């Protein structure tokens, strides 16, 4: 083949499994727990109603997202 | 060979550009292929191994 | 319209009107350099500012001062032609005129009292031509810009890659242009460790005490404050409520008696506004909250002066219990949060092991050079120079800048040298980052990548030859000689010189500049390459450069880079950028204040543009500058987007500025995989110019500023009028508008002919203009290689079908038609030069004589008598060139031989011939010999012939010239002596010499006819002189290598004709060899009879995803669709009015196009030639992501004829019957890339052998046998092959004698084999065995 065509692949497999796992990172099973299992808050019906099966309040995600971004 | 590297330097920085080995044959007294045979002689062998 | 515009004027689709015209193309290579040589009085950059950086120069105080007057560059003694002709390195004197003072060493403050005065020679500096390259040895060179990091503070992260866990590091690092560095480094454990210069890292804190600081401004310097109280019940606290927004209360939260938060609860933002709108002021909670903590400063006894606890103590409750009995009332601990404010300056003290500034200072001088003894002002000082030094350490004035930009410092510029203040805030910046508040910085991101080009790069050179040259200098001055030596005897050019000559002459920044094109050097010299040295290399980087980064647009182009070893290290530059004051890419925007885009343009570097919401080109406009859209689409920090009308601050200069030169040229750009624009850039750039060059039917408008911006056209220096045209020089009358007050003259330009660029290609200048056409001030007057009237051609439109057309065009391949050969529209001519030198061997002299032994008379028709080939003659290969023999001394024959010697009576010669003969394949037209000649020998006949032709022709040309110039004074004094002086025609009898000394008044006429005379006997002096320096420059002594008699070149004009095995190319990443010339009959041809040019495979079409090809397909078949019916009209010849009709529709067809040409301002017969020029297919502009889109091309199939599909019905050639699906049949432009089949086929039966490993070498470049390698030997190990690979690897390439063996068993038909051993193989035995080692062969 050539430089295109192969080039064409890595980057189309770098696509997929870059869309796959941001994807995976979404929830979408259903078990509502009405209570952050950090902070025992209640997350409001809204915030469970985007994403089903959220089990964490919103405070408590940004900060656990907020420690993930250093890799800790 | 000591010589000639000494008037050629002198050269260099007194006739403006260089010193041609027929204008050695006159600032020398020497025969003028005297001086290319000692120029011709006077180089070190290249290393076989250097890479280009 | 400019007149070389009216000729043939590229209907223009693209509907945004460009703001800013395209700019200089080759503006940094000039620029950069005429800043580094030109009398600039101020430090700002060049020479001066590296005499300055060195001068004065003063003894060791010793009371003498050699200081820098100025300098000056001398006149260059070759000119260009005559510096490649001669091989030397084009450049130009410099002399400088220094001057040594001496004081005696009496007073006041050094007398200045026996000062002397000079003017020395410090070596020659090469010169950049008027195209942006030099001259270096005869071959043309370009200084490629580097990319390199600029001084400056960095932060990087590290991102997880040294600890196991994952966890990032985030160092920060500050490196000065001169100095020594400083590195933050985190541990795995969050502690701040500071390491001077790369050896062992310390302790933060300690650079901190260093500089005179304690603990308890440490902490309140790199922290907030929390104030416990004993509030008569178990220290009760200060609270502000914001600053707990990410607790999870210990306690309960209760203020007003209130509780706000139950215990345990993270808090909230809720429980926020409610402490805040009902302001809680202190809290109360338990004592194990500060049981925890840490205190902030000192505390000691009101009793004995004793400790109560030392500033920075974890604390308990003993701590507090002895605050308590001290009557404290203000615990000072520190706020810390694992989340946003963590303790790690804390811990850093905790791990500091000193504790005061002398113990710091003791600890740095152990670590800074070991062993010796320390001292406490010893390494203060050393301490103290380390980054405080106005001498030592400086990070330089862009250094400044990028350091007080990458803290956010108000100010842009101040010292050379940190401060506390400096080091300080990086600490802070630092801790946070890891905060995470702020990010790591990118190391591809151009705002931290400055850019030496050639002028910042030789003057770097030049100053560190001038280091070393002052350094002896002052050694020298020292040395109390007198005030006798002049500063001549005692300055050398020796070391200055040859730094900066190694500098151009050989470093991987100064290489050949690729000339096969003029899209080739165009796009050579605007490189950005991010190697060499002071860059970095490709191991080492690594895809830290390799890629492209959101600070990459307008400054650097994204596609265009060389595929294969080295992407993204030689990005190209774009098409508007320019560079910084400092160094930086900086690129243009239209400012946009409130809603309207204002035509001021405003250039914005990288650092800055990322602070800024910048437009999008393509955003549209409602005839004020006001967006047709509320929200726009605009690029604020990396992260495109929509914002509103009201928030924009800068627009783009046009819809080009992402692209390069290189990919400026396709059209539909925007239609192409990007690597397939890639590819197709790259493939552009070797393009090989054809016969007749033709032009795009489909083009980008770019071709005529890339044209006239690189150095082959010929444009016009000054308007006029063409007064004697020809194949080889136009002569301009110039206006007189236009014209200089005295000195009068005409501009007569000469067109460089038949030459060889660097790359064999021909580079020969045509004239387009005729004999009586105006000219203006920037027009063409000569198509240079590969351009049409001020147009790149690169290629030839030609009739293509897509389809398959039985397997010839396979995988990639190309099936070209027989009219595609015939009509010698590829057929491209190739200069070459072979050379042919007579050395000194020991057993005496070589000749070139043309009597040469063992060679029929037959063979030598073609030489002359003095042994050289006939100018003009057609050679093939195999015939003499040059005929040249060499003295065997002596023979020593054989036995039976000697029998056959003596039954013919022959004699062996006592010369054999080592003649410079055609090398095989080759064959063309000895077009031009040149003979160099050693100054010791005489002249054989051809070289005096040869002198004769050039000193006559020398003659020629400058009496020609200074005729011309005669011509043009004389009418000039003429034309004066019209009015005036009136002899209306009683003047143009008498002798026009006696017109220096006719009459008139004493007026302003007379002044000027005063003028004119003086410019007579100027012109007559001035050409006598350089006809005098010119024939002594040709005849003069040539010099040569040492050893060398004479030299003589000859010049083969090859013309290459295209043939199957050949790469061509669209512009759309489309390769492919052609693997079969059919001839015409066979090709497919459409329902009226003519035939498609090249048959494409369409299998490669959406495989590859450029649908550029296509599209072009289709508005090339449409753009010759109105070719031909411009010609049938002006063929079938109606009148200028039913043409002009058909063009002015034509012209047009589109949406808002910015191309409104109306044919109401013509003549008729200036659109005869217009719409003459429109015959062979009417040219169309696309701009790059602007292009004509399907509406508009289907319009303009639908003007002419065609079927508005794109597809036409073609009929085969061989059967007859019509290919059912309907195919595509357009214009498309092929290139002709110089991949050429026959610089790629060879073959070797046998040939030279190397010397030492005895195996085939060939080396006339090229009979080396094929590089049989490793993994072959394994693909026949894999097979049965075990003959096959024996003799592969012992009597094909080794074995001495097992090959000449071989050799006579196949001439004598037996194809046995005698093994033998290798020769790689005993010699491996002879070396081991030179080792103490002994490896026999046991039996
Ligand atoms: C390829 C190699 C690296 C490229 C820089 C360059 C570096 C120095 C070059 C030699 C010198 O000129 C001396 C000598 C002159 C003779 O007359 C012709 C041969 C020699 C040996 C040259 C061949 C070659 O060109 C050399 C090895
Ligand atoms: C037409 C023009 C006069 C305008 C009034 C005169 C003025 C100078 C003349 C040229 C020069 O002589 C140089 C040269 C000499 C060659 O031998 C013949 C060609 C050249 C180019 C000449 C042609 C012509 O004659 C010129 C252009
Ligand atoms: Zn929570």
């Amino acid at each position: 083949s050539d430089e295109a065509d192969e080039a064409y692949s890595v980057t189309e497999q770098l696509t997929m499994t870059g869309i796959n796992r941001i994807r995976q990172k979404i929830n979408a099973h259903g078990i509502p727990v009405y209570l952050c299992e950090a902070c025992g808050n209640p997350i409001p019906e809204a915030r469970r109603k985007i994403f089903p099966g959220v089990t964490l309040c919103v405070e408590c995600q940004a900060y656990q997202e907020r420690q993930r971004k250093h890799y800790a | 060979i000591n010589k000639l590297n000494r008037i050629s330097r002198q050269m260099l920085q007194e006739m403006g550009r260089e010193p041609t080995p027929e204008e050695l044959a006159e600032r020398m007294l020497m025969p003028e292929d005297k001086i290319r045979k000692v120029l011709k002689i006077a180089k070190e062998p290249i290393s076989m191994e250097t890479p280009i | 319209y400019s007149y070389t515009e009216k000729k043939r004027i590229r209907k223009d689709f693209g509907k945004r009107p460009q703001v800013l015209d395209v700019p200089y193309l080759l503006s940094i290579q000039l620029d950069s350099f005429q800043k580094f040589i030109e009398q600039d009085p101020e430090g700002q950059y060049g020479l001066e500012a590296a005499f300055r950086s060195v001068f004065p120069i003063q003894s060791y105080s010793g009371n003498s001062e050699l200081q820098y007057v100025s300098y000056r560059l001398g006149e260059p003694v070759f000119d260009v032609q005559e510096c490649q002709i001669r091989g030397v390195t084009y450049s130009a004197p410099l002399r400088v005129k220094l001057r040594l003072v001496i004081y005696e060493r009496e007073a006041p403050e050094g007398t200045v009292k026996d000062i002397k005065e000079q003017e020395v020679y410090m070596g020659e500096i090469p010169l950049m031509t008027d195209n942006g390259t030099f001259v270096i040895n005869g071959t043309e060179r370009v200084i490629v810009s580097q990319l390199h990091r600029s001084p400056g503070v960095f932060f990087d992260s590290d991102k997880g890659k040294t600890h196991s866990s994952g966890k990032v590091l985030y160092n920060a690092r500050i490196i000065p242009y001169r100095g020594s560095w400083l590195d933050f480094e985190f541990d795995p454990k969050d502690n701040l460790f500071v390491r001077i210069d790369r050896r062992r890292k310390l302790p933060a804190t300690i650079i901190l005490r260093a500089l005179n600081y304690t603990t308890e401004q440490i902490l309140d310097l790199f922290f907030e404050k929390v104030i416990f109280e004993i509030r008569d019940n178990k220290l009760q606290m200060e609270l502000v409520p914001e600053r707990l927004r990410g607790e999870t209360a210990s306690f309960d939260i209760e203020a007003n008696g209130k509780v706000y938060v139950e215990k345990g609860r993270r808090i909230t933002a809720r429980h926020i506004r409610q402490l805040e709108k009902d302001d809680v002021k202190l809290i109360e909670v338990p004592v194990e909250y500060i049981a925890g903590k840490v205190v902030a400063k000192d505390y000691i006894d009101e009793s004995t002066g004793e400790l109560i606890c030392a500033a920075n103590m974890e604390l308990s409750l003993d701590l507090l219990a002895k605050l308590s009995q001290s009557g404290h009332k203000r615990i000072e601990t520190l706020f810390t949060n694992d989340l946003d404010h963590g303790p790690y300056i804390s811990e850093t003290l905790r791990v500091d092991p000193t504790n005061d500034r002398l113990s710091a200072l003791v600890e740095i001088y152990r670590m800074m050079r070991p062993g010796e003894p320390p001292t406490r002002e010893a390494a203060e000082s050393l301490f103290e120079n380390l980054f405080f030094s106005e001498d030592r350490y400086d990070l330089s004035a862009v250094g400044r800048m990028k350091f007080n930009r990458s803290l956010l410092r108000e100010e842009i510029e101040g010292s050379g040298i940190l401060s506390k203040d400096d080091i300080i805030d990086v600490m802070k910046k630092l801790i946070d980052i890891r905060n995470g508040k702020g990010e790591v910085d990118d190391i591809d991101h151009l705002g931290n990548r400055r850019i030496r080009s050639v002028g910042e790069m030789a003057e770097n050179q030049f100053r560190v030859g001038l280091v070393r040259v002052e350094r002896a200098v002052k050694e020298r001055l020292s040395l109390g000689d007198l005030d006798t030596l002049m500063p001549q005897d005692m300055i050398n050019a020796k070391p200055i010189s040859a730094a900066v000559k190694e500098f151009f002459g050989s470093s991987q920044l100064s290489q050949f500049m690729d000339q096969n094109n003029p899209l080739s050097e165009i796009t050579h010299k605007r490189r950005i390459s991010a190697l060499g040295p002071g860059g970095l290399t490709r191991e080492r980087a690594g895809f830290e450069v390799r890629d492209v980064h959101p600070t990459h647009y307008g400054r650097v182009c994204p596609i265009e880079t060389p595929e294969g070893p080295n992407i993204g290290l030689i990005n190209s530059l774009s098409v508007y950028a320019q560079t910084n004051e400092y160094g930086f890419l900086e690129t243009p925007y239209r400012k946009v204040t409130d809603g309207v885009v204002t035509d001021e343009i405003h250039y914005l570097s990288a650092i800055e543009e990322g602070n800024y919401v910048i437009a999008q080109a393509n955003s549209n406009l409602d005839e004020e500058g006001h967006f047709v859209e509320d929200l726009v689409t605009c690029r604020s920090k990396g992260e495109s987007s929509l914002f509103s009308r009201d928030q924009v601050d800068y627009m783009d200069v046009s819809t080009q500025q992402v692209v390069s030169v290189g990919a400026s040229l396709i059209p539909f750009l925007e239609h192409d995989d990007a690597n397939r624009a890639l590819m197709g850039a790259n493939m552009q750039r070797q393009a090989v110019p054809t016969l007749r060059a033709d032009k795009p039917l489909v083009g980008t408008g770019m071709e005529r500023a890339v044209a006239v911006d690189s150095g082959v056209t010929a444009v016009a220096k000054r308007g006029g009028v063409v007064q004697y045209v020809d194949a080889s020089r136009i002569v301009i009358k110039v206006n007189e508008d236009e014209m200089y007050p005295g000195e009068a003259g005409i501009d007569i330009y000469n067109l460089t002919k038949y030459t060889r660029s660097n790359q064999n290609t021909c580079i020969n200048q045509m004239p387009c203009v005729s004999l009586g056409e105006p000219v203006e001030r920037g027009d063409v007057l000569a198509d240079g290689p590969s351009t049409d009237l001020g147009e790149l051609a690169l290629g030839q439109n030609m009739r293509v079908a897509f389809m398959p057309w039985n397997g010839y065009n396979f995988e990639d391949s190309i099936l070209v038609s027989e009219r595609v050969v015939q009509e010698d529209r590829f057929t491209t001519i190739h200069i070459q030069e072979l050379a042919c030198v007579s050395r000194d061997t020991k057993l005496g002299p070589e000749e070139i004589t043309a009597d040469i032994p063992n060679v029929g008379e037959a063979a030598l028709s073609k030489l002359d008598e003095s042994g050289i080939v006939y100018i003009g003659a057609e050679v093939t290969g195999g015939d003499i060139l040059v005929g040249k023999v060499t003295p065997k001394g002596e023979t020593q024959l054989t036995p039976e031989e000697k029998l056959l010697r003596a039954i013919f009576g022959e004699k062996a010669s006592d010369v054999k011939d080592s003649s410079l003969r055609v090398p095989n394949g080759v064959s063309g037209t000895v077009i031009d010999v040149q003979v160099f000649t050693r100054d010791g020998v005489e002249k054989d006949k051809r070289a005096l012939e040869i002198e004769e032709m050039q000193l006559k022709q020398a003659k020629k040309d400058l009496s020609e010239e200074l005729q011309i110039l005669e011509a043009g004074l004389f009418s000039r004094i003429r034309a004066v002596l019209v009015a005036g002086g009136v002899e209306a025609e009683k003047l143009d009898k008498l002798p026009r010499d006696r017109w220096l000394e006719l009459g008139l008044t004493d007026e302003e006429k007379q002044n000027q006819l005063e003028q004119l005379a003086e410019q007579y006997d100027e012109l007559k002096h001035e050409f006598e002189k350089k006809l005098e320096a010119k024939r002594r420059k040709i005849t003069q002594g040539d010099d040569l290598a040492p050893g060398v008699l004479k030299i003589v070149k000859v010049y083969l004009a090859v013309k290459r004709r295209i043939q199957p095995g050949d790469k061509m190319a669209g512009r759309h990443g489309n390769k492919g060899v052609i693997s079969k010339i059919n001839p015409i009959e066979d090709m497919p041809y459409d329902e009226n009879g003519t035939p498609v040019d090249i048959v494409l495979n369409p299998l490669g079409v959406p495989s590859r995803m450029n649908i550029g090809q296509i599209l072009e397909t289709h508005l090339g078949m449409a753009a010759k669709g109105i070719g031909d019916k411009i010609n049938a009209m002006l063929k079938q010849q109606q009148e200028v009015a039913k043409l002009r009709e058909f063009i002015q529709r034509a012209y047009d067809l589109g949406a808002d196009v910015r191309q409104k040409v109306d044919l109401s301002t013509f003549s008729d017969e200036e659109v005869m030639r217009l719409a003459e020029n429109l015959r062979k297919g009417m040219p169309i502009a696309t701009p790059v992501f602007d292009g004509a889109k399907e509406a508009e091309i289907k319009e303009l199939l639908k003007l002419g004829d065609l079927p508005t599909s794109g597809q036409i019905r073609l009929y085969d050639g061989r059967t007859g019957e019509q290919f059912e699906r309907p195919v595509t049949v357009g214009y498309m432009y092929m290139l002709k890339l110089n991949h050429l089949v026959d610089d790629k086929m060879h073959a070797r039966s046998t040939g030279s052998y190397s010397l030492v490993t005895q195996q085939p070498l060939g080396g006339k470049a090229q009979f080396g046998g094929q590089r049989f390698g490793e993994m072959e030997v394994w693909a026949l190990e894999a097979y049965g092959a075990a003959y096959t690979l024996q003799e592969m690897l012992t009597v094909k390439s080794d074995d001495v004698n097992g090959r000449t063996k071989m050799y006579k068993n196949i001439v004598d038909g037996n194809h046995q084999m005698e093994p033998g051993m290798p020769e790689s193989f005993n010699v491996l035995l002879k070396e081991i065995r030179s080792l103490g080692i002994n490896i026999e062969l046991e039996d």
